[PDB]
């Protein structure tokens, strides 16, 4: 039924209704970083994504 | 008229290797702890010819 790879974690699963292998890929990647050139300089900030 | 011959002891050649569960494994070496048959073990041979 299920399927795990070398990382010892479930990566593919068999559909128990239509018989089809589906790969699981969560949408949790990267974060949010702040870039500030200086408080006394200006007040413009930058957002960075990983 | 059932001349039952005495049982004999023989040796196996790697038998009793089944899947541990319903989990698909590929390119990964995993070790389980179930009930298997030891390799090069001594079993009993019964005839019926």
């Amino acid at each position: 039924q299920f399927g795990r790879d070398i990382a010892d974690t479930t990566d593919a699963v068999r559909d128990p209704q239509t018989l089809e292998i589906l790969d699981i890929t969560p949408c949790s990647f990267g974060g949010v970083s702040v870039i500030t050139p200086g408080t006394n300089t200006s007040n413009q900030v930058a957002v960075l994504y990983q | 008229t059932r001349t039952q011959l005495p049982p004999a002891y023989t040796n196996s050649f790697t038998r009793g290797v089944y899947y541990p569960d319903k989990v698909f494994r590929s390119s990964v070496l995993h070790s389980t702890q179930d009930l298997f048959l030891p390799f090069f073990s001594n079993v009993t041979w019964f005839h019926a010819i």
